[PDB]
RNA sequence: GACCGAUAGUGAACCAGUACCGUGAGGGAAAGGUGAAAAGCACCCCGGAAGGGGAGUGAAAUAGAACCUGAAACCGUGUGCUUACAAGUAGUCAGAGCCCGUUAAUGGGUGAUGGCGUGCCUUUUGUAGAAUGAACCGGCGAGUUACGAUUUGAUGCAAGGU
RNA sequence: UUAACUUGGGAGUCAGAACAUGGGUGAUAAGGUCCGUGUUCGAAAGGGAAACAGCCCAGACCACCAGCUAAGGUCCCAAAAU
RNA sequence: GACAAUGGUAGGAGAGCGUUCUAAGGGCGUUGAAGCAUGAUCGUAAGGACAUGUGGAGCGCUUAGAAGUGAGAAUGCCGGU
């Protein structure tokens, strides 16, 4: 029996997120809280704040213990961009794609 | 009345892509790239139905030649006598006799030497 | 329909040792490059490894007719600029007679994904002994 | 034993209890067919061996008559406007061998 | 009746639409040939 | 109305000659759809908040204002077969070994090894061409109508037709 | 042996190329250029000439895991005579 | 049932599939249409069905009529990546 907590349209990029989500997949949930609190990147407290919602929606309202939980799948899809420009030299202008992302953490308990 | 371009550019560009599954990379996804590989994979097959018939004959002759040399006779001495000693009908797919029953293949070699 | 295709566990490949003394170089290497491809047997198919392991002893007494001992040369290159190196078939008999036969045979073998595996069924020795007595060969009277 | 029959302009090595592709004959299903032209009949001990040997006939029994798989025939030529496209289903006849 | 009408036999005819294929013949050049004056849109010289 | 149905029909179904460009005359796009009825998510829980997951309204929220159906390109996560001694317009025909079980028919996926094999148009006496064109996917995008002329096919009468 | 003239409807083409063989021009030079007759490419796949529109054999209605032959070939790569 | 033909670019002639709309006859549809998605099916070709899933109200078939009637390329035009 398994829970999830999806955060969507977070301001950060979708390729810089899934380096950190690659790192904690298939690991115990007691460690993976404290790996995201030692890495010095920019998407670590954002992923951390949504992992601590799949660990509170698995203890509340399903009533399963948070000592056995394991991260089954954790994947970052893609949300809509925000096309803003940048005035570049000789009368030109280049398009800058600020991308956003969807983050989904799914915990499990081996059953 | 305005004929809108309907659902015929869906279906016509599926039944080419669905013929082309199993190809590398983008040759199974895009239309234009998997189209013009389907036109060549029905052209290569047309000269490979004609070539299959004559490259299984470059194999049956190889087995017969590797059967008469152990009875100390050439191949060209073997499909000489069996047109001339007997009227043993011209067959090379039936080099299956030489593989299966060596005792059966020996009496033909007896009849070829007998009237040549 | 009714054809036969010999595969990885439908054949055996037994051993041959051939005395390579008293006979010329490219008249020998045709009754070796056909043993390695397996054209002495029925149940020959393409695309698999039939054939027989061939051992060659007395590499020191192969022959040449005419001035091939002085006017047959073996050019090789080295991919640096100005690197072609020459070696003749009179100094190759005396120095390294194990290579001389081993390139007289591997020029007669097919397209080189399987013709690399067919060529490595061939053991070329210089003297009259061989350490492959544990594999039970026999003498092959080649024509 | 075995025997060699000649059916559709080509020769088939057949033994017993065996099912075959043969190109089209003129029989309905459930019938019985007879090959009056056999070539090399006999296994190891049984031998005749002859040019179109006489006396021995081989029977059959038809299981179904139908059509093979559709073989789409395409042919184009480059730089030009030439193309063709066809499709073909060669009709066969399946037998079952009862006696030599 | 009116739910079943047949024209006169041999009276009617299809019409040739050019440029709409490659195997219909009249395609990729519409039955004019290659370059020239009278293969241009509105070319062809005055009669006589 | 044998006229269009949101790249269509007005430039304009949205508060259009309006954002915006120009000193000026002047140029000028983008926009539509919850449900039958707002009954538009009370209350608990992680959160600074966003955004979530339960409980609830509803025929269905896998219709929650990014709101009907939701294609391809392109980015992902999972798994049956496979690949680290080989020179590949990437396919084709011959074929072992492995995992499966359909609209039931001499089946499907994968592919160790062998043979043949220098993309598609356009212009050329002749293009693999190191001659031209396309990044990819999706829409839109070219022999039409009028009044005459001539020949062919049909049909009504026919020294008369209209 | 099986075409050919006549009357009317509809277009295309007017840049040609190598090889063989009679000659001009050039230097008994060019894969040169300009004319006469024939073939192939143009608009033609297939086997051969190692690769190669024009050279040599031969004109593909589609299917078959049958057969006899042409140009060219028979030790091995590569089918057939060490 | 005999004997015959069937490579083909410019180009001439013939025969067909499909798409939107209208008229007439018949018919399926909330016990679920169109559209989309997967499949090992049928015809000489373009193309036709049928079987579960998603979808939520309109659509095919036989004969004839009329066309804004078919997209791989125009350094094509707007949108997405
Ligand atoms: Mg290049």
């Amino acid at each position: 029996m398994e829970a999830k907590a999806v955060a969507r349209t977070i301001r950060i990029a979708p390729r810089k997120v899934r380096l950190v989500l690659d790192l904690i997949r298939g690991k115990n949930a007691a460690e993976a809280i404290a790996i995201l609190k030692l890495t010095n990147k920019a998407s670590s407290p954002v992923i951390e704040k949504v992992l601590m919602s799949a660990l509170a929606n698995a203890e509340h309202n399903y009533d399963m213990n948070t000592d056995e939980l394991v991260v089954k799948e954790a994947y970052a899809n893609e949300g809509p961009t925000l096309k803003r420009f940048r005035p570049r030299a000789q009368g030109r202008a280049s398009a800058i794609n600020k991308r956003t992302s969807h983050i989904t953490i799914v915990v499990s308990d081996g059953k | 009345p305005r004929v809108k371009g309907g659902t015929v550019t869906r279906a016509r560009r599926k039944k080419t892509i669905k013929l082309a599954k199993g190809y590398f990379g983008s040759k199974h996804t895009l239309y234009k790239v998997a189209k013009q590989q389907v036109m060549k994979s029905g052209q290569y097959a047309f000269r490979d139905r004609r070539q299959r018939k004559r490259d299984f004959r470059k194999l049956w002759i190889t087995r017969i030649n590797a059967a008469a040399r152990q009875h100390e006779m050439s191949y060209s001495r073997l499909m000489n006598g069996l047109k001339k000693a007997g009227i043993d009908i011209n067959r090379k797919m039936l080099s299956e006799i030489a593989i299966s029953d060596e005792k059966a293949f020996a009496q033909l070699v007896t009849k070829a030497k007998d009237a040549l | 329909r009714q054809t036969f295709m010999a595969n990885e566990s439908n054949i055996e490949r037994k051993w041959y040792v051939i005395d390579a003394e008293g006979q010329t170089l490219g008249r020998l290497s045709s009754e070796v490059a056909s043993i390695l491809r397996g054209k002495n047997k029925v149940t020959y198919t393409p695309h698999v490894d039939t054939g027989d392991y061939v051992i060659v002893i007395n590499a020191s007494k192969i022959e040449f007719t005419g001035n091939k001992e002085t006017d047959k040369v073996y050019y090789r290159h080295s991919n640096h600029p100005g690197g072609i190196k020459s070696i003749t078939a009179g100094e190759l008999r005396r120095t390294n007679p194990e290579r001389l036969i081993e390139n007289s045979i591997k020029g007669m073998l097919p397209s080189t994904r399987l013709g690399e595996k067919q060529g490595k069924k061939l053991f070329v020795y210089g003297g009259a002994e061989h350490p492959h007595a544990a594999q039970q060969p026999e003498n092959y009277e080649l024509r | 034993m075995f025997a060699i029959i000649e059916t559709g302009g080509k020769q088939i090595k057949v033994e017993e209890g065996q099912e075959i592709f043969v190109e089209k004959l003129d029989v309905n299903e459930g019938d019985t067919f007879t090959f009056d032209k056999v070539l090399f009949v006999g296994g190891d001990s049984v031998k005749v061996g002859a040019p179109t040997v006489e006396g021995a006939t081989v029977t059959a029994t038809v299981n179904k008559q139908g059509r093979g798989k559709k073989i789409t025939v395409f042919t184009y030529k480059r730089r030009k406007n030439s193309k063709r496209k066809k499709g073909h289903r060669q009709p066969y006849t399946k037998l079952t061998i009862d006696k030599i | 009746k009116l739910h079943e009408l047949k024209p006169a036999e041999g009276s009617r005819k299809e019409r040739n639409r050019v440029g709409r294929g490659v195997a219909t013949g009249n395609g990729k050049t519409s039955g004019r040939g290659h370059k020239g004056q009278k293969a241009r849109s509105g070319g062809g010289v005055r009669p006589g």
